C-alpha cells in the first residue's frame, strides 16, 4: 500500500498550490483532515484508520484569473459554504494599482535583483535556526485564558454573530 | 438705528437669515455621523409616500442597520431625540396629521426640505453612509 502527501508529512505544514485546478476526490480527502485529524479509508486493500496531524496552506485564484467587484464574493469563490466555513482565515491578497505604493515593490524587487542583500532598515533578518527554536520553545506553551477576557469574548461573538446575521 | 447701535446693509443681514441650510448648513445641522445616517433613513423610508410615522422610519431604520452594521440599533426614545435635533435648526417639520379610526387620533407625520440633488452631494464625500444609499 503505497502513500500520498499527508502521511509523510504527519506534524507540519501541508501546502496545495492552485486548489481550483483539483477535483472532488482531492477535496473529499483534504476537508476530511481539516476538520479532524483523523483519515479512514474502506476500500478493496484495506478497511483502517490513521491519523495525521496536519496545518493546511492553500494558494487559490478566482473563476476569471483575478477579481470582479461586480459579482460577489459567493459567486467570485467556486469553493462550497462548508469548505470556507471551515477555513477560520481566508485572505483575499487582491491587488490594485497604485502611483506611490508600487514604487516601493518595485524598488523592493530591483534592490533584491540588484544583489543578494536585503534594504538597510534599522533590523537584521534572522536566520531559520535561531526563530525555529523559538517555535520550538513555544510550542510547550499552554496558555489558560481569564474571566476578564472571557466577558469580552462572548461580546464580540454576540456582535460578530447578529451583524453576521445579506 | 444699526449705525446707532455701532455707535440695503441690513437687507443683506435679513436674507442669509432664511436662505440657510440646504447649500451650505445642513452638515451644520448634521455634526453627528448618525445624524447624517438618519436623514438619510427619513427619505429611504419615503419610497412609501406614506403619512410618514417616526415608527415607520424605525422601521426602516433597524431593518438595514441590522444588513449593514455600522452601528448598533438605537432606542425609539433615541429616535425620538435625534429626529427632533433635525427639527429645531428648521429642516424637517412634524405635524399630527389625520387618521379617523376611532377618533380624530394624531400620527405624525413628516415632511423634508431638501432634494436628492442636494443630497448626493454631501453624501459621496462619506463612503459610510455609501452602504446605506
Amino acid at each position: 500500500l503505497e502513500g500520498g502527501a499527508l502521511v509523510l508529512a504527519d506534524n507540519g505544514i501541508c501546502c496545495i498550490d492552485e486548489f481550483d485546478k483539483m477535483d472532488e476526490s482531492d477535496r473529499t480527502a483534504i476537508h476530511e483532515v481539516m476538520e479532524q485529524q483523523t483519515i479512514s479509508i474502506s476500500k478493496a486493500g484495506i478497511n483502517t484508520t490513521l491519523n495525521a496531524r496536519t496545518s493546511i496552506l492553500a494558494a487559490a485564484n478566482p473563476l476569471y484569473g483575478r477579481y470582479n467587484p461586480r459579482l460577489s464574493p459567493l459567486d467570485n469563490i467556486n469553493l462550497p459554504a462548508a469548505l470556507l466555513s471551515r477555513f477560520d482565515i481566508l485572505f483575499l491578497m487582491l491587488d490594485i494599482p497604485s502611483r506611490d505604493d508600487d514604487e516601493k515593490l518595485a524598488e523592493h524587487v530591483t534592490y533584491v535583483h540588484m544583489h543578494n542583500k536585503q534594504p538597510d532598515l534599522d533590523f537584521t533578518p534572522v536566520e531559520p535556526s535561531k526563530m525555529r527554536e523559538y517555535i520550538a520553545y513555544a510550542k510547550t506553551k499552554r496558555p489558560v485564558m481569564s474571566e476578564a477576557v472571557n466577558d469580552y469574548v462572548v461580546q464580540a461573538y454576540i456582535r460578530l454573530r447578529q451583524d453576521s446575521k445579506d | 438705528e444699526i449705525y446707532e447701535l455701532e455707535k440695503l446693509n441690513y437687507i443683506a443681514k435679513v436674507f442669509s437669515k432664511f436662505v440657510n441650510n440646504n447649500s451650505t448648513r445642513t452638515r451644520i445641522a448634521k455634526l453627528n455621523i448618525q445624524q447624517k445616517l438618519i436623514l438619510c433613513t427619513i427619505i429611504q423610508s419615503l419610497k412609501l409616500n406614506s403619512d410618514a410615522t417616526i415608527d415607520e422610519s424605525f422601521d426602516h431604520y433597524i431593518k438595514a442597520i441590522t444588513k449593514t452594521d455600522t452601528l448598533a440599533p438605537l432606542q425609539r426614545n433615541e429616535f425620538l431625540e435625534i429626529c427632533t435635533i433635525l427639527e429645531t435648526c428648521g429642516l424637517v417639520s412634524i405635524k399630527k396629521t389625520k387618521c379617523k379610526g376611532k377618533t380624530k387620533r394624531f400620527v405624525d407625520k413628516i415632511d423634508v426640505d431638501l432634494d436628492m440633488r442636494e443630497f448626493y452631494d454631501e453624501m459621496t464625500k462619506i463612503s459610510i453612509l455609501k452602504p446605506f444609499l
